[PDB]
């Protein structure tokens, strides 16, 4: 019986880009959500299936805590039945979404003068994504007909693009960090609640 | 698969490249324009070269796509905006000579310096020398000499330069499949292949022709009144039946007539409306000016400015430790960053210009979500249009009576309102005839219908017939008077101001009639009328994604330029002049000259 280590999850300092969205399985621990709820200092805290409080004393078999960073205006992109770049090619949500989506401003950390370029996101793809899949396979997207043998050039573009993060951005373009907690309800023994 | 999806993919990637490059360049240019330092200019020119070369190579890559093999309009709009190679496509030798022409003429205009015939080492540059020389002075001879000298030093130099400039430019436009370059300047207004909103290049010339046709009587009464007044000011140099001195237009040319207002006050005993001492006594500062402008813009339902705008932008003269080119400008660095740059003092003029720039920035805040190349006005005038309408609104006596800058027991009536009208006239009615004269003059030049050996000669005739100003000096082919002005010498399309002037007043009528206003337009305000604000936003949110005239109709309900907004706006002043001019003439002869003694 241990507390679910949400702490060094929500406020670690190295978050990956969406195209390689990070995921950690949480189980075999007791989970104290209501503290993270009543933190109440986030810029957005939604989810789809339970009141913020009632989820506390109703529990699951396992949960997945995924993290990434996106641009502000695209927080709306992350929700069941949502479309758009980060929704269709980078992070796709199922429609019976069990988890919760928390998102906070991070402009004072993840951006810096000159513009950070560590953070990435995929720009094109032959077709949209399945639910919940990670894709680091990065072969050139074929935009035209001429097979150009893996090079940058005309109708051959690299599927990844670097976010521009200069801290003088509008809130809609300043970076926003996002965590999502996908719960499952299965037949496994007593591994998740608190 | 198809061509069109490929083009959209291309534009997608191009958006997130050009956005970032433009942000870098804009931020660098800003950091320069706020604090004059050398390596700032260095990194600025670096980023600017980056952005420019990137744009050129993108245009070359883009021309690899067929135009008519695309059907979705927006894509065609973006691709015509991008693929137009322009001067870049001509021969590298000729393009280099062209770049030299630009820098040469511009630097001669911006560094030209006139020196009195008595002192070879005491003399004045244009800015701000000749400006005040022509504005604050009442001196006949001073203005005469300054006029001729400034037309002598730079213009006579730049004459063949501008000639060959026109030549290479028309060859360039031919290479762009344009009939000539003035046509290319028109081409921004051109609209193709959309039902109910077609627009030809010559459709524009017809538009401007007709607009000025109905404008004619207003400006004719204006000329009459000013002629009478300056005659009272200069009995030995104005006959009340002819044109006006080309050296007494308050400035070097007659682009604005505000300076003559001081001379032609309609009633020099009624106090003029200003709250400068008032804003002082009430302990205001630039910060509070802009906060009140934000309050106003909220009062029309638009979103208040971004937090980043407040914490980031430079709003006041940054002390005396650093100097900068802080002429009032409003920057949209893209990607959600919007700033205003102005060494804001505290006065009524700053109060107006602050709202002007706030209109600029709000306008840009509207169309953030559109693709890159659409992040600009429906035309090349709507920016200054929205920037001028908010100012015009706030400058009414009543809106000031609202937020407590005027005496709540103020008595506003006939004489003072005609004063305010005639002032705003000299500001805004002034630009119509002069602007149109110059624009169509340059259009004929690009149309080459005028032999070089007669340019100046026909020049003043247009000044003569269309605008009514007489030259003070005999002019042979030694003159290049057009280049004697910034936008000409600096090669800027000059119609945009005429178009802006018309569009703002169409906007004024549209919004006041949509704000359920009753009565005189010249007293109108939009604030607190969320309905009219929503009306305006309904167009602001388009930028230039829709054809511009569709955007205009989304405001006024007329699909074309209309001047009757203007004459209606002024009709108080119109009748007033129609009375004032009973005993004096309107109209002039094309032969007269002050030196035709
Ligand atoms: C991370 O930052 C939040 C503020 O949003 C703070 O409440 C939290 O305590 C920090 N993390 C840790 C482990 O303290
Ligand atoms: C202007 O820029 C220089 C170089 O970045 C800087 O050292 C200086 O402090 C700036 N001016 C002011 C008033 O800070
Ligand atoms: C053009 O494409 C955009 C997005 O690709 C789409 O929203 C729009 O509807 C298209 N144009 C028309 C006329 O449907
Ligand atoms: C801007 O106006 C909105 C309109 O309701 C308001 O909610 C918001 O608080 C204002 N901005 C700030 C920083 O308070
Ligand atoms: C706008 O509405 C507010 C709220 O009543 C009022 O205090 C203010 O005087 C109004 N101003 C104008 C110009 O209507």
């Amino acid at each position: 019986t241990n507390l679910c280590p949400f702490g060094e999850v929500f406020n670690a300092t190295r978050f990956a880009s969406v195209y390689a969205w990070n995921r950690k399985r949480i189980s075999n621990c007791v989970a104290d959500y209501s503290v993270l709820y009543n933190s109440a200092s986030f810029s957005t805290f939604k989810c789809y299936g339970v009141s913020p409080t009632k989820l506390n004393d109703l529990c699951f078999t396992n949960v997945y805590a995924d993290s990434f960073v996106i641009r502000g205006d695209e927080v709306r992109q992350i929700a069941p039945g949502q479309t758009g770049k980060i929704a269709d090619y980078n992070y796709k949500l199922p429609d019976d979404f069990t988890g919760c989506v928390i998102a906070w401003n991070s402009n004072n950390l993840d951006s810096k003068v000159g513009g950070n370029y560590n953070y990435l996101y995929r720009l094109f793809r032959k077709s949209n994504l399945k639910p919940f899949e990670r894709d680091i396979s990065t072969e050139i997207y074929q935009a035209g007909s001429t097979p150009c043998n893996g090079v940058e050039g005309f109708n051959c573009y690299f599927p990844l693009q670097s976010y521009g993060f200069q801290p003088t951005y509008g809130v809609g373009y300043q970076p926003y960090r996002v965590v999502v907690l996908s719960f499952e309800l299965l037949h496994a023994p007593a591994t998740v609640c608190g | 698969s198809t061509i069109e999806e490929q083009a959209k993919t291309f534009l997608d990637k191009f958006n997130h490249e050009a956005e970032d490059l433009f942000y870098q360049s804009s931020l660098a240019s800003w950091n320069y324009n706020t604090n004059i330092t050398e390596e700032n200019v260095q990194n600025m020119n670096n980023a600017g070269d980056k952005w420019s070369a990137f744009l050129k190579e993108q245009s070359t890559l883009a021309q690899m796509y067929p135009l008519q093999e695309i059907q979705n309009l927006t894509v065609k709009l973006q691709l015509q905006a991008l693929q137009q190679n322009g001067s870049s496509v001509l021969s590298e030798d000729k393009s280099k000579r062209l770049n030299t022409i630009l820098n040469t003429m511009s630097t001669i205009y911006s560094t030209g310096k006139v020196c009195n015939p008595d002192n070879p080492q005491e003399c004045l540059l244009l800015e701000p020398g000749l400006n005040e020389i022509m504005a604050n002075s009442l001196d006949y001879n001073e203005r005469l000499w300054a006029w001729e000298s400034w037309r002598s030093e730079v213009g006579k130099q730049l004459r063949p330069l501008y000639e060959e400039y026109v030549v290479l430019k028309n060859e360039m436009a031919r290479a762009n499949h344009y009939e000539d370059y003035g046509d290319y300047w028109r081409g921004d207004y051109e609209v193709n292949g959309v039902d109910g909103y077609d627009y030809s290049r010559g459709q524009l010339i017809e538009d401007v022709e007709h607009t000025f046709e109905e404008i004619k009587p207003l400006y004719e009464h204006l000329h009459a009144y000013v002629r009478a007044k300056l005659m009272n000011a200069y009995p030995s140099y104005i006959s009340p039946i002819g044109c006006l001195p080309a050296h007494l237009l308050g400035d070097m040319w007659g682009r604005f007539w505000t300076n003559l207002y001081s001379l032609t006050v309609p009633f020099g005993q009624k106090p003029n409306i200003d709250v400068t001492d008032a804003m002082v006594d009430q302990a205001w500062d630039a910060q509070r000016i802009f906060k009140e402008a934000e309050k106003f813009f909220v009062s029309v339902g638009l979103p208040n400015m971004t937090q980043g705008f407040w914490e980031n932008s430079m709003l006041t003269d940054p002390g005396n430790v650093q100097k900068a080119v802080c002429h009032p400008t409003a920057w949209d660095l893209g990607k959600g960053d919007f700033r205003i740059l102005m060494c804001t003092k505290v006065t009524m003029d700053d109060f107006l210009t602050a709202h002007h720039e706030m209109g600029h920035i709000q306008y840009d805040m509207a169309y953030a979500a559109q693709p890159f190349l659409l992040r600009n006005g429906a035309n090349e005038g709507f920016h200054e249009a929205v920037g001028e309408i908010m100012s015009l609104s706030a400058a009414t006596p009543k809106h000031l009576k609202s937020i407590g800058l005027l005496s709540p027991d103020f008595q506003e009536d006939n004489e003072t309102e005609i004063n305010f009208l005639l002032k705003q006239a000299l500001t805004i009615v002034g630009t119509l005839p002069f602007t149109y004269m110059l624009e169509k003059w340059r259009w004929m030049v690009f149309k080459g219908e005028i032999p070089k050996d007669q340019w100046m000669k026909k020049w003043w005739e247009m000044k003569r017939e269309i605008v009514g100003v007489v030259e003070p000096v005999p002019h042979d082919e030694t003159y290049c008077d057009p280049a004697s002005l910034f936008h000409v010498s600096n090669d800027y399309s000059f119609i945009r101001y005429y178009t802006r002037t018309l569009y703002q007043f169409q906007f004024q009528e549209a919004l006041c009639q949509a704000a359920k206003h009753e009565g005189p337009l010249h007293k109108c305000d939009i604030s607190n009328s969320t309905e009219a604000g929503q009306k305006l936003f309904n167009m602001l949110r388009l930028g230039k994604s829709e054809p511009w005239t569709l955007a205009l109709e989304n405001v006024v309900g007329a699909k074309n330029m209309n001047v009757r907004p203007l004459l209606n706006y002024f009709e108080p002043l119109f009748t007033w002049l129609k009375d004032q001019n009973k005993n004096s003439f309107v109209g002039w002869s094309t032969d007269w000259s002050p030196y035709a003694d």
